[PDB]
């Protein structure tokens, strides 16, 4: 399973 | 034996050619198992593995909404990306994000990973405390100024530490057959006369899984290294994997050199020679 | 900035006359990742090669798979043709059944 939170560079 | 889970993506922008393509691959050990490209008719995630098929309708939802809003998130990094190291919009770049974790033989956590990269160059990557950052330059500091802020570092903590452990123990046991079956390799020396005073004695490994082997040539039981011609690591089609060692061998001392072979699939290591 | 595909033209199974097999062109170590690969068939291009779906090594670098069935034989000359930004010239390696 991905990892759902993803962060702006 | 030991595992990993790792997912992979790939965002790459091309001017003139519409908005930046966005793909994921997902990874147990060397057996891929998911599948997204945002170039696909109806993009969603897709099924590489019979042991992933079980898996059910909220599971696939989830992990398309993951993907379809990553496609947005990293086309917006990308522009991020162009500011940062002061870039014209007319060039093709690509942003590239390397994450998962791996387990002991006991399902328990030995490390977590979580790097990106632009134009195949380290951008950022989390330390192996998952609370760091390690920047390779100053727009990347830029960028964890902004995880630090968020606390973005204790988020993938959670997320390695948690789900990314859990849901690689439930694909281990699903996938029991293949993920924990080890295929040792087929073993054999070829011989190959160039001149009438010097011979090529090939090395061959094939049909095993996983990809991690080591083959060496010793000469009176010293090794070759500088003297060995050792290709790539390929795949053969069908799961299993393919390498050889070779070495360039005066004529008539073919019996000197012997192949050593370490794989995970054999109990002891492996040594064979030209059998004439 | 740039790094050019490694290519290596191979069998899934020890090849042999007359028997049905999978010719594979395996391209790795290449960045960026738009790459054109051909399979050929003594100079001539293999209708719906499929390929394997986009992924990376840990230094960054991609790498495919291109393959077909077919069946070997002693005249029939295989060959890969590779296309990538650091070539100025389209690269074509010949199959080697002995490598």
């Amino acid at each position: 399973e991905e990892f759902g939170a993803a962060a702006s560079f | 034996g030991s595992h990993s889970m790792r997912y992979f993506y790939t965002a790459m922008s091309r001017p003139g050619r519409g908005e930046p393509r966005f793909i994921t691959v997902g990874y147990v050990d060397d057996t891929l198992f998911v599948r997204f490209d945002s170039d696909a008719t109806s993009p969603r995630k897709e099924p590489r593995a019979p042991w992933i098929e079980q898996e059910g309708p909220e599971y696939w939802d989830r992990e398309t909404q993951i993907s379809k809003t990553n496609t947005q998130t990293y086309r917006e990094n990308l522009r991020t990306a162009l500011r940062y190291y002061n870039q014209s919009e007319a060039g093709s770049h690509i942003i590239q994000r390397m994450y998962g974790c791996d387990v002991g033989p006991d399902g328990r956590l030995l490390r977590g990973y979580d790097q990106d990269a632009y134009d195949g160059k380290d951008y950022i990557a989390l330390n192996e405390d998952l609370s760091s950052w390690t920047a390779a330059d100053t727009a990347a500091q830029i960028t964890q100024r902004k995880w630090e802020a968020a606390r973005v570092a204790e988020q993938d903590r959670a997320y390695l530490e948690g789900l990314c452990v859990e849901s690689l123990r439930r694909y281990l046991e699903n996938g029991k057959e293949t993920l924990q079956r080890a295929d040792p390799p087929k073993t054999h020396v070829t011989h190959h006369p160039i001149s009438d005073h010097e011979v090529t004695l090939r090395c061959w490994a094939l049909g095993f899984y996983p990809a991690e082997i080591t083959l060496t040539w010793q000469r009176d039981g010293e090794d070759q290294t500088q003297d060995t011609e050792l290709v790539e690591t390929r795949p053969a089609g069908d799961r299993t994997f393919q390498k050889w060692a070779a070495v360039v061998v005066p004529s008539g001392e073919e019996q000197r050199y012997t192949c050593h072979v370490q794989h995970e699939g054999l109990p002891k290591p492996l040594t064979l020679r030209w059998e004439p | 900035i740039q790094r050019t595909p490694k290519i290596q033209v191979y069998s899934r199974h020890p090849a042999e006359n007359g028997k049905s097999n999978f010719l594979n062109c395996y391209v790795s170590g290449f960045h960026p990742s738009d790459i054109e690969v051909d399979l050929l068939k003594n100079g001539e291009r293999i209708e719906k090669v499929e390929h394997s779906d986009l992924s990376f090594s840990k230094d960054w670098s991609f790498y495919l798979l291109y393959y077909t069935e077919f069946t070997p034989t002693e005249k029939d000359e295989y060959a890969c043709r590779v296309n990538h930004v650091t070539l100025s010239q389209p690269k074509i390696v010949k199959w080697d059944r002995d490598m």
